[PDB]
RNA sequence: AAACAUCUCAGUAUCGGGAGGAACAGAAAACGCAAUGUGAUGUCGUUAGUAACCGCGAGUGAACGCGAUACAGCCCAAACC
RNA sequence: ACUCGUACGGUCACUGAAUCCUGCCCAGUGCAGGUAUCUGAACACCUCGUACAAGAGGACGAAGGACCUGUCAACGGCGGG
RNA sequence: GCUUUACUGCAGGCUGUCGCUGAGGACUCUCACUCCGGGAGGAGGACACCGAUAGCCGGGCA
């Protein structure tokens, strides 16, 4: 479907309407440094490693909208559901 | 499954061992302190188990009786000499270097002074080609080029016996007494006419192998079976 | 002033440097062609061995021991195992190479009894450990206020029962506090946990 | 050939022998080894600790 | 664990080596009710199924302290001779 | 162990006396060889990060793989139109 | 029990790296170490072996 880049809705900051700009949400890079990354490495031995020797599980065929909402002024965004979406672009 | 005959062969067991007990001499060089001076005479010619082919029985100026590999043409009788200043002919032992090149020889060694290693069943022989002060060229039997030490000990001629893969067994009764003298376990059965556990070709309602035959080199014992790292198979091409 | 000692002690902080280097890369060369149990006249590490107990007495025995470097030769399962035990490479024994030194020598001298031992260097394959024994029936020996009491009868076989210094710290039994609960005051009465 | 009765007919080979140690007929006299105390084998007495229940 | 691989059964069964009438431990590079505090070590009661672990599933699981029992504190190496 | 053995050896397989013979197929799988370039772990090394460390990234790149070739008395195949 | 391109692992083989390990991306040497030689000495040589670790293959086995 299609999507406005920019429009007016709801700031929960702010809390009043203005412009916010939409933006799909760019994926962090790990650290490596979290309490399950620790036990990874602490529990994995010889045989198999329990819940450690499983592998990626999968994909539902259409996923649902990961966006990020952007208050144009007060600078701060906030998310919201998503709903299932084959395709998502904006529009300018 | 079980462990595959190659397995139980190692163990060492009787039935894979060789009747040791029954084999007459362990033919090598003899150890002179230098000179050459060393010279025996051969007194008998006697058949020698380990390799179906005869061997001479040599008494020494300094009373040493001891069985050696005889090449072809050696009577009783007959002189033989060892060492370095030794004569150029059939049966004499001396360093490659001291050896006319394209003079076939047997029983070569492969570090001077093991006692001979090459060339030492029936009928064959090594043939000394190149020298050098560093070098000495020998062409095995197998075909291959072998560098060697100058300094290593061979015995010119040709092993005595040769052509003994002339004539076929014909019968199984044959085999089976030639068996008898080698550690070796007869007759064979096929893998493909065994059972699954057995081998890796065992089991199907028919015959054949499971796999493909060639096995990897870096395949384990137990699998290594059929054509081993073989670089190419059948006649064709 | 520094005692001689120190100095022989300061050596030994860096085997691998100095005058100490060139005397291991030879005597190494010797020892590698004597057996697994080597009695010697004399410590190679005073300082250490004085500083362990050891005295220029009847009685007290020294004995180089060799042993082979890396974890535990170990025989593949021949039964059914469930993954986690069906480990061979990576296992290694629960018993610090020291003690196995401490205890071959012990068994070569039964009646003797271990009393300490040291690290004397390695090369690729072994470690070498000098170990300082005791005759508990020299009377040179029960005369010894600093000794005698390695001559009473429950300290027969002290090496085998981890009585040993080597064989304290191996049971975990260094520290006081925490840590230690389930090591002291032995690693059976504590269900082998330790 | 039967397994069995027939095959009974063959043994009279003497191998299990009262023991010099013991006193059971437990001594192998082709092994020189008593299956009982361990003669011949061992210095120490034959024991385990299956020869009775875990706990008794 | 209603399958099963980590986990559990369990450091159990069993095996190798060894001591004693009891073993082992033991006079802090401790504790950390954080203190102007305690004062070797075992063991019993408790702390507590708590803290902690764990396909964070099923399961697993202490310690300090406290109340008791009994109490006991010492010898070398080196310096200098 | 083979082995008091050394390629006229002995190991691993297939077929199964003699006689007449044994065609076509290397795409897949296997084995083997080669390989510009691509891919390819750890240590050491470089950058960032941290008064250190965890960690992130880079450079380099072995066997192996991609890719190319050889091989069917190697597993096997020898159709529709 | 058996099979395999089922799941997960474990031996084993190949390969890199560290220790043993030393002198002057290609190279010489000798002194460790290995092998031949009765010995003198020869060959090989910082590699190989062995210890540790990493990648690949891995129904040979659980
Ligand atoms: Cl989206
Ligand atoms: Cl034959
Ligand atoms: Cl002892
Ligand atoms: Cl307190
Ligand atoms: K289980
Ligand atoms: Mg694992
Ligand atoms: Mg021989
Ligand atoms: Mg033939
Ligand atoms: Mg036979
Ligand atoms: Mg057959
Ligand atoms: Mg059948
Ligand atoms: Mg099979
Ligand atoms: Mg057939
Ligand atoms: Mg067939
Ligand atoms: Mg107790
Ligand atoms: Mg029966
Ligand atoms: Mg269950
Ligand atoms: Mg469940
Ligand atoms: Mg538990
Ligand atoms: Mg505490
Ligand atoms: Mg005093
Ligand atoms: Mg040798
Ligand atoms: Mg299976
Ligand atoms: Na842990
Ligand atoms: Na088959
Ligand atoms: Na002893
Ligand atoms: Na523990
Ligand atoms: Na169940
Ligand atoms: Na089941
Ligand atoms: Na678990
Ligand atoms: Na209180
Ligand atoms: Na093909
Ligand atoms: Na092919
Ligand atoms: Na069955």
């Amino acid at each position: 479907m299609q999507m406005p880049r920019r429009f007016n809705t709801y700031c929960p900051h702010c809390n009043e309407h203005q412009e916010h700009e939409v933006e799909k949400v760019r994926s962090g890079r790990q650290t490596g440094m979290k309490w399950i990354d620790r036990q990874r490495e602490r529990n994995s031995g010889i045989g198999n490693d329990g819940k450690f020797s499983k592998v990626p599980g999968g994909d539902k065929p259409t996923k649902k909208t990961d966006l990020k909402y952007r208050c144009g002024e007060c600078g701060k965004a906030h998310l919201r559901e998503g709903w299932r979406a084959g395709r998502l672009e904006f529009q300018e | 499954g079980r462990r595959i005959q190659g397995q139980r062969r190692g163990r060492g067991t009787s039935t894979f061992r060789a009747p040791s007990h029954r084999y007459k001499a362990d033919l090598e060089h003899r150890k002179v302190e230098d000179g050459d001076v060393i010279a025996g005479t051969v007194v008998d010619i006697e058949h020698d188990p380990a390799r179906s082919a005869p061997v001479a029985a040599v008494e020494f100026e300094d009373g040493d009786r001891r069985l050696i590999l005889a090449p072809e043409g050696v009577g009783v009788g007959d002189e033989l000499q060892v060492g370095v200043s030794a004569e150029i002919a059939p049966g004499n032992t001396l360093p490659l270097a001291e050896i006319p090149e394209g003079v076939p020889v047997c029983n070569v060694e492969s570090s001077p002074g093991d006692g001979g290693k090459f060339a030492r069943a029936s009928g064959v022989n090594a043939q000394l080609l190149t020298h050098d002060r560093n070098v000495a060229v020998v062409k095995l039997p197998s075909g291959e080029m072998k560098r060697l030490d100058p300094q290593c000990r061979a015995t010119i001629g040709v092993v005595a016996g040769g052509g003994r893969t002339d004539k076929p067994f014909v019968k199984a009764g044959n085999k089976h007494h030639k068996m008898k003298a080698r550690g070796t376990k007869w007759p064979n059965v096929r893998g493909v006419a065994m059972n699954a556990v057995d081998h890796p070709f065992g089991g199907g309602g028919r015959q054949h192998p499971g796999k493909p035959k060639s096995i990897s080199r870096n395949a384990p014992p137990g699998r290594k079976v059929g054509d081993i790292a073989s670089k190419r198979t059948g006649r064709g091409g | 002033a520094r005692s001689a000692y120190s100095y022989i002690r300061d050596a030994w902080e860096n085997p691998g440097d100095g005058q100490l280097a060139e005397l291991q890369w030879q005597r190494q060369q010797e020892w590698r062609n004597e057996g697994a149990v080597e009695r010697i006249e004399r410590p190679t590490r005073l300082d250490k061995a004085r500083s362990q107990g050891y005295k220029a007495k009847q009685g007290v025995i020294v004995a180089r021991v060799s042993v082979r470097k890396g974890s535990a030769r170990k025989r593949r399962h021949k039964a059914g195992r469930r993954s986690k035990r069906q480990g061979v490479t990576r296992i290694t024994r629960r018993k610090d190479i020291q003690r196995v030194a401490e205890e071959r020598a012990s068994r070569t001298f039964p009646n003797l009894r271990v009393l300490n031992s040291y690290s004397v260097g390695q090369d690729g394959r072994q470690k070498w450990h000098e170990v300082i024994l005791i005759d508990p029936n020299h009377p040179a020996i029960q005369n010894d206020d600093d000794l005698s009491w390695i001559c009473a009868d429950d300290q027969a076989d002290r090496v085998f029962r981890g009585l040993t210094g080597a064989g304290r710290r191996n049971r975990g039994l260094s520290g006081k506090g925490k840590g230690s609960e389930k090591t002291r005051p032995s690693l059976r009465s504590n269900g082998g946990k330790a | 050939t039967g397994a069995g009765t027939p095959s009974q007919g063959k043994k009279n080979t003497t191998t299990h022998t009262k023991c010099r140690r013991c006193g059971e007929k437990s001594y192998h006299t082709k092994k020189k080894v008593c299956s009982s105390c361990g003669f011949g084998k061992s210095a120490k007495r034959r024991d385990y600790e299956w020869q009775s229940k875990a706990g008794e």
